[PDB]
RNA sequence: AAUUGAAGAGUUUGAUCAUGGCUCAGAUUGAACGCUGGCGGCAGGCCUAACACAUGCAAGUCGAACGGUAACAGGAAGAAGCUUGCUUCUUUGCUGACGAGUGGCGGACGGGUGAGUAAUGUCUGGGAAACUGCCUGAUGGAGGGGGAUAACUACUGGAAACGGUAGCUAAUACCGCAUAACGUCGCAAGACCAAAGAGGGGGACCUUCGGGCCUCUUGCCAUCGGAUGUGCCCAGAUGGGAUUAGCUAGUAGGUGGGGUAACGGCUCACCUAGGCGACGAUCCCUAGCUGGUCUGAGAGGAUGACCAGCCACACUGGAACUGAGACACGGUCCAGACUCCUACGGGAGGCAGCAGUGGGGAAUAUUGCACAAUGGGCGCAAGCCUGAUGCAGCCAUGCCGCGUGUAUGAAGAAGGCCUUCGGGUUGUAAAGUACUUUCAGCGGGGAGGAAGGGAGUAAAGUUAAUACCUUUGCUCAUUGACGUUACCCGCAGAAGAAGCACCGGCUAACUCCGUGCCAGCAGCCGCGGUAAUACGGAGGGUGCAAGCGUUAAUCGGAAUUACUGGGCGUAAAGCGCACGCAGGCGGUUUGUUAAGUCAGAUGUGAAAUCCCCGGGCUCAACCUGGGAACUGCAUCUGAUACUGGCAA
């Protein structure tokens, strides 16, 4: 139910760097990173047309950690939503609490936050959540407990925040150590280089 | 004998009653004439908990309906607003 | 007003009683062709007036037989 | 089988006894009439009409006829004798 | 706001293009099997033998209808050990109550199953010739008598089941008599038709001093309405077969008699000789039907498990009786097959209610808890009954959610596998180090499903009455099967928690070793006869994940039945050629109609389900509010271009 094994090796498969290890250091520097996902790394894949949409649509669930039931009732909800299915799809992608923990510093990793999601010491709303895939509306205030605040993880991972690119949608602030979700994120402020179209094309086939 | 009654339609352990006019020989969850308002007894503390078309049971105890003890329950609660 | 049907007599030889067809003009569910369709309905008729080849409108009524639910009112274009 | 199956069975051994003397008297009576009907007899059959009218219009109000039934028989039987008187 | 919706590929050939079949990639399931398996939520669970059933429950209730007392607990009276003050025993239905019985109501509901039924069914829409317990509104009546019969007692038959005979008693049981309509018959005149009391309380009066009498509540009867339920009719639609073309004598219609609640060949007598049928009758095979479900871009195709509406059945074949309602699942009668008891004379039974057995099968669950809720029956109510229902148990059967940690960590450790012996890979993987405690485990706290019901008051209504009863407030104890509940808090420690298929192409993912046309694999193409990316193992990888594969079945792809949406010179396919009936289609102009067609309105198209916008379960599945939709049918109102009818 969710992955649990090598996580470099999932983003070595892939090419890209899939923020697996955000954590302590900089850019990977021990991952071996395009040079051999197996024993046959080294060899091009040469790969198809259903090679590049499953690789596409592999991608995106490694980054935020979904497995294939969970992703595939992501496209059919992002499907029968109004509007661009690959932009629903991320919207619904990004809604999720792990992942809004994980954009607003308390967790290095997005695995990171899932644990703090996981381990009752997120609220949203004043109302703790346990639950991963919690879908965080606009205008909510998702915080941590009196319990794990204060606890070493949290102020190690939002001194990894600054590192990063501050989301627009959100409100950071991690004096309180409180969020505020306020909108729902364009498509044209997340990550710019996945296909989404391929992942479309991938279910619509 | 009609009836205008609860019937029990939520999930385990969290009913939702539909309070409905029925011949009073049917099953609960059967054959009704008309369906005629709810009661949800938890809902949540919210707003309503249940409403419930006053105007149509008026017109069924004019017809000669006969009411359960839970309808009649919750008109002596919804009295006439509150 | 009453619902009546206009139909024409296929048979006649029936001790104060007649047999009429009526022509229903119904588009095909599958084909969308508008298709001729009839529907023979036996008919009471008292002092059997209308005879073979005619046209006449015709009403329901209580059952007068075994099917015989429907009966004349007003004969038209008897022409031979 | 053990029950009060066995109360109705009994009661309804003892109603059908009641009702089948009652229900025979009544097709008796009516038999008068429309059997005085048989021969050229007018003020006959209406004597016998005048005996099996309360008795028809009675068991009707009982519960064993069904009232409509008991209209029939006199309006047949009316209808006989002004076919005949 | 409520349809944002459509993918191909492999294989005929030396190669090609086309035709064409086969096959694969998807989704689904009441699934089964194999390997594996942590938790929870919500659902689902005999698809086969409508096979046979042990055992226990599944329909009872009311003494406020009645005679009554079998118990239980009191009361009165008597007698006794007598502790002259408490026990023991006895007569009394005197009381709260109540076994058995009469009687009222319910056992026609609820629950099961899908055998039969291809149209006496179902769906949709119309209709007329109807009945309707309980429930409601209105108008009125509710007077006066009689004979019985259970129970009971006494004999008595029988092994039992079950009876018989003779007496006794009651009623809201039964029967007359009176009364009689805006009821039935009748054109009228007229004729005729019913009933039942019980309970709470009480000032005065009368008491044969039991109670009359007053009042209230409830019940009875009659008629007309209403609501609900049911019966009947019509039209359309709802499988396959023409290698089934004729079927039909109560058959088709009429008149009259009878019958039913009601029309009707429903039935009978007579008269006519019809009726159905290629728009598919009749026969044969199959089948419960629908809302819906699955698939599909859609049109369609398949299907109709759960949930809900309708029908049918209740061991098999038939019949009626009682009743408002049955031709009756836990009723009666007969017959039959099976099983059982027997004293051999005769008797008894019916899980396709809920559990459960045996069998059958690839396959499908506990002989659980409770009536707390919702509903049903009875009752004035209290309450009693409820295997409906609520819940719990078992099962990865499905859907959904969460977990098996997290960060750091190069000596790129050891070991495995490969190696062009340089190294590569497993691999930040592990170990080390630093944190976290979800869920499981342990200990505390603790909502909600609980509204009612009971006991006292106070007020109002009624009344002669400050009683009784009804209604409304107030107060007082209470009412949870689930249930060591949901949920919250604390504890200890990463501690209890990962498999399954695949890796030649289709199709994501590669090498070594073993085998050598063998062993074996395989959905198709096809691999294997010595260096096999296809077999078996290993290392490595890929896909899914408490699941994963295989098998069966459906739709898709399949435009390979083509309505949307195909073809026919040579690939399959133009009758050997004509004439022609039924059928299909029909030049052109004007007028009328308005059937098709179009527009609007109304009624209906059950609820759930699908879709949209919201709401509640921590989210999701799930539940739910409102809408849209149900593409239809009927009626009314219009329009008249096209098609049809009619006239020229």
């Amino acid at each position: 139910a969710r992955y649990l094994g090598p996580k470099l090796k999932l983003s070595r498969r892939e090419g890209t760097d899939l923020f697996l290890k955000s954590g302590v250091r900089a850019i990977d520097t021990k991952c071996k990173i395009e040079q051999a996902p197996g024993q046959h790394g080294a060899r091009k894949p040469r790969l198809s047309d259903y090679g590049v949409q499953l690789r596409e649509k592999q991608k995106v669930r490694r980054i935020y950690g979904v497995l294939e039931r969970q992703f595939r009732n992501y496209y059919k909800e992002a499907a029968r939503l109004k509007g661009n299915t690959g932009e629903n799809l991320l919207a619904l992608l990004e809604g999720r609490l792990d992942n809004v923990v994980y954009r607003m510093g308390f967790g290095a990793t997005r695995a990171e936050a899932r644990q703090l999601v996981s381990h009752k010491a997120i609220m949203v709303n004043g109302r703790v959540v346990n639950i991963a895939s919690y879908q965080v509306s606009p205008n909510d205030v998702v915080s941590i407990r009196e319990k794990a605040k204060k606890q070493s993880r949290v102020k190690a991972a939002l001194e990894l925040a600054e590192q990063r690119e501050k989301p627009t949608w959100l409100e950071v602030d991690a004096g309180k150590m409180e969020g505020t979700f306020k909108r729902k994120p364009e498509r044209s402020d997340l990550s710019a280089d996945i296909n989404e179209h391929l992942i479309v094309e991938l279910y619509s086939k | 004998m009609v009836t205008i009654r609860l019937a029990r339609h939520g999930a385990k352990k969290r009913p939702f009653y539909q309070v409905v006019v029925a011949d009073s020989r049917n099953a609960r969850n059967g054959r009704f004439i008309e369906r005629v308002g709810f009661f949800n007894p938890i809902a949540s503390e919210k707003e309503e908990g249940t409403r419930l078309d006053l105007d149509r049971i008026a017109h069924w105890v004019g017809q000669g309906a006969t009411i359960s003890d839970r309808v009649a329950a919750l008109i002596k609660e919804v009295n006439k607003a509150a | 007003k009453i619902r009546t049907l206009q139909g024409r007599v296929v048979s006649d030889k029936m001790e104060k009683s007649i047999v009429v067809a009526i022509e229903r003009f119904v588009k095909h569910p599958i084909y969308g062709k508008f298709i001729k369709r009839t529907t023979k309905l036996h008919v009471h008729d008292e002092n059997n007036e209308c005879g073979i080849g005619d046209v006449v409108e015709i009403r329901e009524c209580r059952p007068l037989s075994k099917t015989k639910s429907w009966t004349l009112v007003r004969v038209v274009e008897k022409a031979v | 089988n053990i029950k009060s199956a066995k109360k109705r069975a009994i009661q309804s051994e003892k109603a059908r006894k009641h009702n089948a003397s009652r229900r025979s008297m009544m097709r008796t009576f009516i038999k008068k009439v429309y059997a005085a009907i048989e021969a050229g007899d007018k003020a006959a059959a209406q004597k016998a009409f005048n005996e099996m009218q309360p008795i028809v219009d009675r068991q009707a109000a009982k519960g064993l006829i069904h009232k409509n039934k008991a209209a029939r028989h006199k309006a047949n039987l009316t209808a006989q004798i002004n076919k005949l008187a």
